[PDB]
RNA sequence: AGUGCAGAAGAGGAAAGUGGAAUUCCAUGUGUAGCGGUGAAAUGCGCGAGAUAUGGAGGAACACCAGUGGCGAAGGCGACUUUCUGGUCUGUAACUGACGCUGAUGUGCGAAAGCGUGGGGAUCAAACAGGAUUAGAUACCCUGGUAGUCCACGCCGUAAACGAUGAGUGCUAAGUGUUAGGGGGUGCCCCUUAGUGCUGCAGCUAACGCAUUAAGCACUCCGCCUGGGGAGUACGACCGCAAGGUUGAA
C-alpha cells in the first residue's frame, strides 16, 4: 500500500540515449524486490525557477512502479545528491 | 507503524475461543507487544518522546487491567502474569 | 556608452544609487543624492531628486541612452524621480520587471529606533 | 468537487497560482478544503524540483 | 468500558537537503565612488571593496499547500523522496459479566539560555571601539565587535506553567462557527454517542462571569487559607554536575 512512482529528473544537454539510459535504470532500480513496472512516458525537456550551473532545467518521464518493502527507491534516491547528473529525486506514495 | 496486518494477525491470536477477541487477555496483548516494537524508535532512533504518550497511556490502561484480575481465577493471573510479557 | 543604456538604478533610504549602465557591467555612468548637494532630509525627497538624472545623462555627451527595459531594484521614495526624469534626452523608461530586494525572511534585521 | 491531482500535474495548479511561482490563499479562493489542501500540497512536492519559479 | 475497528486528522512526533532567501567573502561575465550610516555624527568597506549576479555546491531552512486549523496533559508546533509510530477514538459496541474514583509510597520528568560531543561564525548581538547630546550620556540610535548565533551524547527547573483556571454526578433555551471524521442520511435538511469556542436564555456567586456544549445545587481527595509587614535575615535539614535548592523561632 505503498506506490513508489518513482519519477526524476534527467540531464538537459544530452542526446534521447541518455535519456534511456537513465529511464531503464530508474524503471529497473526497483525490480530487485518488486517490480510492477507498469509505464514510461517522456514528460516535459522543461527548465524550472533558478539556475542549476549556468543551466536551469533537464528532461523528465512518468515511471509507474510500487514497493511496500520502501528500499527500492531509497536506492534511487541515495545515488542521486552525489552527481551533479541526477539533479532531482522526488517520488510519491501512491498509498 | 504496525501495519494493520500486523494488528489484525497478532490480535486473533491471543484470547482462547471465550467467542470473541477483546479479553483482559488478548486487548493488552496487543497493547503491549505494540509498545515493544515501539520501543526500537524509543531505542534505535531513541529521539522519540510523544509515542512516549501513546506508550504510557495504554501503560496505564494495560495496569489498571492488571492491577486486580487475581480474583477472576487463580488460573488467570497466576498463568497470565507469565502469559503476558510484562513485569511483575 | 555603447550607444544605448541599461538603467540598474537603486535607492536605499539613502544613497539613491542612479545608474544607468549597459547589459553587460561596462560601467556607463552612475548618480546620486549625494552628487547634487541634498542632504537635510532632502535626499530621498521629489523636491530634492528634479534633476537626478541629468548627472547622468548630459554626462554622458556622447550616448544619450535610449531605453531601459529596468530593474527598479532597491527600491525607495527616490525611485520616481529616477525613472520619469530618466527620460531628458530621449532615455526612453521602457520596460519593468517586478523583481526588488524581495528576500524571503532568511536573513536577521538591524535593529529599531523609536 | 475536482478529483485528486498529484506531483504528476504541476499546471493543473495554475488555476490557484500566482506569477512569482506560488499559489493565493484558500480565504480568497474557498472550495473544497481537504481536496484543495492535497490538491495544493502536490504543487509543494513540485516545488521540490520547482519547476514554477521563486522570483523570475 | 478497553483491543476489534473505515482507518483518519492536524505544524501529534522522529524524515538525509537532490534544488532555493546561497548570506557581510571577493580576480570577477562587470568595474569604481560607492554595499552602506544616522534624534547628532563619527562609526565605517575604497592606495584597485563596489551596484547584481555569469560558475554561486556548501554554514541551512522549507521561504511558498500555512488558517485562530488541529494530534497531545502543560513547553510545542510548517514542503517531503518519506525513514517510522502509538493511542486518540468520531458508530455501535463481538468477547468477560464490575470489568473500582483524588491518587504523599516509588518513577519522577518539564522554556531560550543554565546545562553534555567538538565542530563554533552566515557572523550579527552582549562589552560596546566610536561619534553626539537641548542645560545635561560608555546610551533605545549608529557600520563593524571575542560566549552563543552551524550541535545526533550527563541531567534538569527556576517563568506572568498569566493557564495566576486542580480533577468524580448530571444540570434548568438551544441554536451556533463548525471539526478530519459521522449517528438518519445524499453540493438537499442534521444531532451529539461526540469535540471545540461561544452571543447568551434560566438560575445562583460577592461585585463579576459561567450557561444543554456551566465557579450556581448534590456525594471528592492532596489540602491550604483564617488581619499585615518584617521573615527567609539567627539559623537550618536533606536531595544535589549547575543556576542551586528546600527547610525555618524570633
Amino acid at each position: 500500500m505503498r506506490t513508489y512512482e518513482v519519477m526524476y529528473i534527467v540531464r538537459p544537454n544530452i542526446e534521447e540515449d541518455a535519456k534511456k539510459a537513465l529511464v531503464e535504470r530508474f524503471n529497473g532500480i526497483l525490480a530487485t524486490e518488486g517490480a510492477e513496472v507498469l509505464e514510461a512516458k517522456d514528460w516535459g525537456k522543461r527548465r524550472l525557477a533558478y539556475e542549476i550551473n549556468d543551466f536551469k532545467d533537464g528532461f523528465y518521464n512518468i515511471v509507474r512502479v510500487k514497493s511496500d518493502n520502501n528500499k527500492a527507491t531509497d536506492e534511487f534516491q541515495r545515488l542521486a545528491k552525489i552527481s551533479d547528473d541526477i539533479i532531482r529525486y522526488m517520488v510519491i506514495r501512491e498509498d | 507503524a504496525i501495519s494493520q496486518e500486523r494488528k489484525n494477525e497478532i490480535i486473533k491470536e491471543y484470547r482462547v475461543h471465550e467467542t470473541d477477541t477483546g479479553s483482559p487477555e488478548v486487548q493488552i496483548a496487543v497493547l503491549t507487544a505494540e509498545i515493544n516494537a515501539v520501543n526500537e524508535h524509543l531505542r534505535t532512533h531513541k529521539k522519540d518522546h510523544h509515542s512516549r504518550r501513546g506508550l504510557l497511556k495504554m501503560v496505564g490502561r494495560r495496569r489498571h487491567l492488571l492491577n486486580y484480575l487475581r480474583s477472576k481465577d487463580i488460573q488467570r493471573y497466576r498463568e497470565l502474569i507469565k502469559s503476558l510479557g510484562i513485569r511483575r | 556608452n555603447i550607444e544605448n543604456g541599461v538603467a540598474h538604478i537603486r535607492s536605499t533610504f539613502n544613497n539613491t544609487i542612479v545608474t544607468i549602465t549597459d547589459e553587460f557591467g561596462n560601467a556607463l555612468s552612475w548618480s546620486s543624492a549625494g552628487a547634487l548637494g541634498f542632504k537635510g532630509s532632502k535626499k530621498s525627497t521629489p523636491f530634492a531628486a528634479q534633476m537626478a538624472s541629468e548627472t547622468a545623462s548630459k554626462s554622458a555627451m556622447e550616448h544619450g541612452l535610449k531605453t531601459v527595459e529596468v530593474t527598479v531594484k532597491g527600491p525607495g521614495p527616490g525611485r520616481e524621480s529616477a525613472i520619469r526624469a530618466l527620460q531628458s534626452a530621449g532615455l526612453e523608461v521602457t520596460a519593468i520587471r517586478d523583481v526588488t530586494p524581495v528576500p524571503h525572511n532568511g536573513c536577521r534585521p538591524p535593529k529599531r529606533r523609536r | 468537487g475536482i478529483t485528486h491531482i498529484d506531483y504528476k500535474d504541476t499546471e493543473l495548479l495554475k488555476r490557484f497560482i500566482s506569477e512569482r511561482g506560488k499559489i493565493l490563499p484558500r480565504r480568497v479562493t474557498g472550495t473544497s478544503a481537504k481536496y484543495q489542501r492535497m490538491l495544493t500540497t502536490a504543487i509543494k512536492r513540485s516545488r521540490h524540483m520547482a519547476l514554477l519559479p521563486y522570483v523570475k
